Protein backbone atom coordinates (compact mmCIF):
# COMPACT_ATOMS: atom_id res chain seq x y z
CA UNK A 1 0.00 0.00 0.00
CA UNK A 2 2.60 2.54 -0.82
CA UNK A 3 5.40 1.88 1.81
CA UNK A 4 8.63 -0.30 2.50
CA UNK A 5 7.97 0.79 6.28
CA UNK A 6 6.28 -0.73 9.02
CA UNK A 7 4.89 -0.53 12.48
CA UNK A 8 4.77 -3.14 14.82
CA UNK A 9 2.12 -3.27 17.60
CA UNK A 10 2.54 -4.34 21.09
CA UNK A 11 0.03 -4.31 24.09
CA UNK A 12 0.15 -3.29 27.78
CA UNK A 13 -2.65 -4.51 30.69
CA UNK A 14 -2.30 -2.12 33.66
CA UNK A 15 -4.27 -3.89 36.73
CA UNK A 16 -6.05 -1.23 39.57
CA UNK A 17 -3.68 -0.08 41.18
CA UNK A 18 -1.02 0.00 38.91
CA UNK A 19 0.91 2.45 36.85
CA UNK A 20 1.29 2.87 33.08
CA UNK A 21 4.76 4.48 32.06
CA UNK A 22 5.41 5.24 28.59
CA UNK A 23 9.48 5.96 27.53
CA UNK A 24 10.66 6.76 23.90
CA UNK A 25 13.32 8.70 22.49
CA UNK A 26 10.88 8.25 18.94
CA UNK A 27 9.79 5.83 16.97
CA UNK A 28 6.83 5.56 19.46
CA UNK A 29 3.53 5.25 18.01
CA UNK A 30 1.41 6.29 21.42
CA UNK A 31 -2.35 5.16 22.67
CA UNK A 32 -4.86 7.74 23.04
CA UNK A 33 -6.46 5.68 25.96
CA UNK A 34 -7.15 1.91 26.69
CA UNK A 35 -9.79 -0.09 26.08
CA UNK A 36 -11.90 -1.49 28.60
CA UNK A 37 -11.49 -5.56 29.54
CA UNK A 38 -14.08 -7.74 30.24
CA UNK A 39 -14.36 -11.62 31.37
CA UNK A 40 -17.11 -13.55 29.92
CA UNK A 41 -18.36 -16.04 27.44
CA UNK A 42 -17.50 -14.19 24.52
CA UNK A 43 -15.50 -15.51 21.68
CA UNK A 44 -14.22 -15.05 18.04
CA UNK A 45 -15.29 -17.43 14.86
CA UNK A 46 -13.82 -17.61 11.28
CA UNK A 47 -16.89 -18.58 8.68
CA UNK A 48 -17.77 -17.45 5.74
CA UNK A 49 -21.72 -18.81 6.77
CA UNK A 50 -24.48 -15.58 6.02
CA UNK A 51 -25.64 -14.59 9.60
CA UNK A 52 -29.70 -15.13 9.59
CA UNK A 53 -33.03 -14.59 11.91
CA UNK B 1 -30.93 -62.61 23.51
CA UNK B 2 -29.57 -63.60 27.04
CA UNK B 3 -32.74 -64.97 27.55
CA UNK B 4 -33.47 -67.00 24.66
CA UNK B 5 -36.83 -65.57 23.96
CA UNK B 6 -36.89 -63.34 21.42
CA UNK B 7 -35.42 -65.15 18.27
CA UNK B 8 -35.29 -67.95 21.16
CA UNK B 9 -37.52 -70.34 22.02
CA UNK B 10 -39.94 -67.71 20.87
CA UNK B 11 -39.98 -68.34 16.27
CA UNK B 12 -40.45 -64.95 15.47
CA UNK B 13 -42.48 -61.51 16.20
CA UNK B 14 -45.81 -60.55 15.28
CA UNK B 15 -46.39 -57.95 12.97
CA UNK B 16 -49.64 -57.82 13.58
CA UNK B 17 -49.59 -56.53 16.97
CA UNK B 18 -49.75 -52.93 16.70
CA UNK B 19 -51.12 -51.30 20.18
CA UNK B 20 -48.13 -53.37 22.56
CA UNK B 21 -44.94 -54.73 22.73
CA UNK B 22 -45.60 -57.69 24.18
CA UNK B 23 -48.90 -59.76 24.50
CA UNK B 24 -50.87 -63.12 23.74
CA UNK B 25 -52.47 -64.90 20.94
CA UNK B 26 -55.31 -67.46 22.17
CA UNK B 27 -57.32 -70.18 20.77
CA UNK B 28 -60.12 -71.53 22.25
CA UNK B 29 -63.84 -73.03 21.74
CA UNK B 30 -65.30 -69.25 20.79
CA UNK B 31 -62.31 -68.88 18.75
CA UNK B 32 -58.85 -66.97 18.26
CA UNK B 33 -58.35 -63.61 19.60
CA UNK B 34 -55.29 -61.11 19.99
CA UNK B 35 -54.46 -58.59 23.42
CA UNK B 36 -51.32 -56.82 23.90
CA UNK B 37 -49.50 -56.76 27.89
CA UNK B 38 -49.23 -53.06 29.00
CA UNK B 39 -47.20 -53.20 31.79
CA UNK B 40 -44.40 -54.67 30.17
CA UNK B 41 -45.11 -52.99 27.28
CA UNK B 42 -44.49 -50.17 29.90
CA UNK B 43 -41.64 -51.66 31.65
CA UNK B 44 -39.52 -52.05 28.36
CA UNK B 45 -40.40 -48.46 26.97
CA UNK B 46 -39.68 -47.01 30.28
CA UNK B 47 -36.26 -48.62 30.71
CA UNK B 48 -35.39 -47.66 27.22
CA UNK B 49 -36.37 -43.72 27.61
CA UNK B 50 -34.63 -43.55 30.89
CA UNK B 51 -31.72 -44.33 29.24
CA UNK B 52 -32.48 -42.17 26.18
CA UNK B 53 -32.81 -39.23 28.62
CA UNK B 54 -29.58 -40.16 29.76
CA UNK B 55 -27.76 -39.80 26.38
CA UNK B 56 -30.07 -37.36 25.09
CA UNK B 57 -29.68 -34.76 27.93
CA UNK B 58 -28.13 -31.40 28.38
CA UNK B 59 -24.83 -30.44 26.16
CA UNK B 60 -21.94 -28.69 27.29
CA UNK B 61 -21.35 -25.25 26.81
CA UNK B 62 -17.87 -24.28 25.63
CA UNK B 63 -16.92 -20.46 24.48
CA UNK B 64 -13.45 -19.66 24.31
CA UNK B 65 -11.41 -22.46 23.31
CA UNK B 66 -8.18 -22.90 21.31
CA UNK B 67 -7.72 -22.57 17.49
CA UNK B 68 -8.52 -25.87 15.46
CA UNK B 69 -7.22 -24.72 12.13
CA UNK B 70 -3.93 -22.97 11.14
CA UNK B 71 -3.23 -21.00 7.75
CA UNK B 72 0.92 -20.91 8.64
CA UNK B 73 3.85 -23.47 9.61
CA UNK B 74 4.74 -22.48 13.17
CA UNK B 75 6.32 -25.34 14.58
CA UNK B 76 6.34 -26.57 18.30
CA UNK B 77 3.33 -24.66 19.59
CA UNK B 78 0.83 -25.73 17.08
CA UNK B 79 1.99 -28.88 16.53
CA UNK B 80 0.90 -29.12 20.65
CA UNK B 81 -2.61 -27.33 19.70
CA UNK B 82 -3.21 -30.09 16.91
CA UNK B 83 -2.28 -32.81 19.01
CA UNK B 84 -4.38 -31.96 21.95
CA UNK B 85 -7.05 -31.52 19.99
CA UNK B 86 -6.47 -34.69 18.05
CA UNK B 87 -6.02 -36.69 21.47
CA UNK B 88 -9.55 -34.94 22.69
CA UNK B 89 -11.29 -35.98 19.16
CA UNK B 90 -9.99 -39.96 19.47
CA UNK B 91 -10.87 -40.28 23.14
CA UNK B 92 -14.38 -38.31 22.38
CA UNK B 93 -15.31 -40.82 19.28
CA UNK B 94 -14.01 -44.01 21.51
CA UNK B 95 -16.57 -42.94 24.15
CA UNK B 96 -19.38 -42.92 21.75
CA UNK B 97 -18.45 -45.84 20.07
CA UNK B 98 -18.43 -48.12 23.15
CA UNK B 99 -21.48 -46.00 24.35
CA UNK B 100 -23.34 -47.10 21.44
CA UNK B 101 -22.38 -50.58 21.74
CA UNK B 102 -23.06 -51.54 25.48
CA UNK B 103 -25.91 -49.73 25.26
CA UNK B 104 -27.31 -51.32 22.47
CA UNK B 105 -26.60 -54.66 23.55
CA UNK B 106 -27.98 -54.23 26.80
CA UNK B 107 -31.40 -52.50 25.19
CA UNK B 108 -31.42 -55.97 23.39
CA UNK B 109 -31.06 -58.20 26.61
CA UNK B 110 -33.47 -55.96 28.53
CA UNK B 111 -36.12 -56.67 26.28
CA UNK B 112 -35.48 -60.46 26.01
CA UNK B 113 -35.94 -60.24 29.89
CA UNK B 114 -39.03 -58.51 30.22
CA UNK B 115 -40.57 -60.95 26.88
CA UNK B 116 -39.64 -64.08 29.24
CA UNK B 117 -40.75 -62.18 32.33
CA UNK B 118 -44.59 -62.19 30.94
CA UNK B 119 -43.93 -65.97 30.09
CA UNK B 120 -42.64 -66.49 33.41
CA UNK B 121 -45.31 -64.93 35.10
CA UNK B 122 -48.01 -66.52 33.57
CA UNK B 123 -46.92 -70.32 33.52
CA UNK B 124 -46.32 -69.60 37.11
CA UNK B 125 -50.64 -68.40 36.94
CA UNK B 126 -51.50 -71.64 34.92
CA UNK B 127 -50.09 -74.01 38.09
CA UNK B 128 -51.05 -77.44 36.76
CA UNK B 129 -53.67 -76.77 34.56
CA UNK B 130 -51.32 -76.16 31.78
CA UNK B 131 -48.16 -77.14 30.24
CA UNK B 132 -45.05 -75.48 28.20
CA UNK B 133 -45.08 -76.51 24.92
CA UNK B 134 -41.58 -75.00 24.20
CA UNK B 135 -42.77 -72.58 21.28
CA UNK B 136 -43.90 -70.12 23.90
CA UNK B 137 -47.62 -71.18 23.97
CA UNK B 138 -49.43 -73.01 26.89
CA UNK B 139 -51.70 -75.74 26.43
CA UNK B 140 -54.61 -75.60 28.69
CA UNK B 141 -56.08 -78.64 29.96
CA UNK B 142 -59.99 -77.49 31.02
CA UNK B 143 -62.30 -75.35 28.93
CA UNK B 144 -60.92 -71.81 28.93
CA UNK B 145 -63.58 -69.20 27.10
CA UNK B 146 -62.84 -65.44 26.58
CA UNK B 147 -63.86 -64.11 29.81
CA UNK B 148 -61.22 -67.19 31.43
CA UNK B 149 -58.58 -66.02 28.54
CA UNK B 150 -58.89 -62.57 30.11
CA UNK B 151 -58.53 -63.77 33.45
CA UNK B 152 -55.05 -64.97 32.49
CA UNK B 153 -54.56 -61.80 30.60
CA UNK B 154 -55.53 -59.62 33.49
CA UNK B 155 -53.90 -61.43 36.24
CA UNK B 156 -57.07 -62.74 38.23
CA UNK B 157 -57.24 -66.40 37.18
CA UNK B 158 -57.83 -69.06 40.26
CA UNK B 159 -56.43 -72.53 39.33
CA UNK B 160 -57.79 -74.35 41.73
CA UNK B 161 -61.29 -73.82 40.34
CA UNK B 162 -59.84 -75.66 36.96
CA UNK B 163 -57.65 -77.75 38.48
CA UNK B 164 -59.87 -80.65 38.62
CA UNK B 165 -60.67 -80.98 35.15
CA UNK B 166 -57.45 -79.98 34.17
CA UNK B 167 -55.36 -82.37 36.07
CA UNK B 168 -57.95 -85.20 34.49
CA UNK B 169 -58.00 -84.34 31.23
CA UNK B 170 -53.66 -83.78 31.47
CA UNK B 171 -53.18 -87.52 32.69
C1 LIG C 1 -60.14 -59.50 35.03
O1 LIG C 1 -61.14 -60.12 34.22
C2 LIG C 1 -62.35 -60.45 34.87
C3 LIG C 1 -63.27 -61.19 33.90
O2 LIG C 1 -63.20 -60.61 32.62
C4 LIG C 1 -63.00 -59.20 35.46
O3 LIG C 1 -64.20 -59.55 36.10
C5 LIG C 1 -62.04 -58.55 36.45
O4 LIG C 1 -62.56 -57.31 36.90
C6 LIG C 1 -60.68 -58.30 35.82
N1 LIG C 1 -59.76 -57.89 36.87
C7 LIG C 1 -59.14 -56.71 36.87
C8 LIG C 1 -58.44 -56.30 38.13
O5 LIG C 1 -59.13 -55.97 35.88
Amino acid sequence: RGLSSRISIYWTIVKPGDILVINSNGNLIAPRGYFKMRTGKSSIMRSDAPIGT
Amino acid sequence: GIFGAIAGFIENGWEGMIDGWYGFRHQNSEGTGQAADLKSTQAAIDQINGKLNRVIEKTNEKFHQIEKEFSEVEGRIQDLEKYVEDTKIDLWSYNAELLVALENQHTIDLTDSEMNKLFEKTRRQLRENAEDMGNGCFKIYHKCDNACIGSIRNGTYDHDVYRDEALNNRF
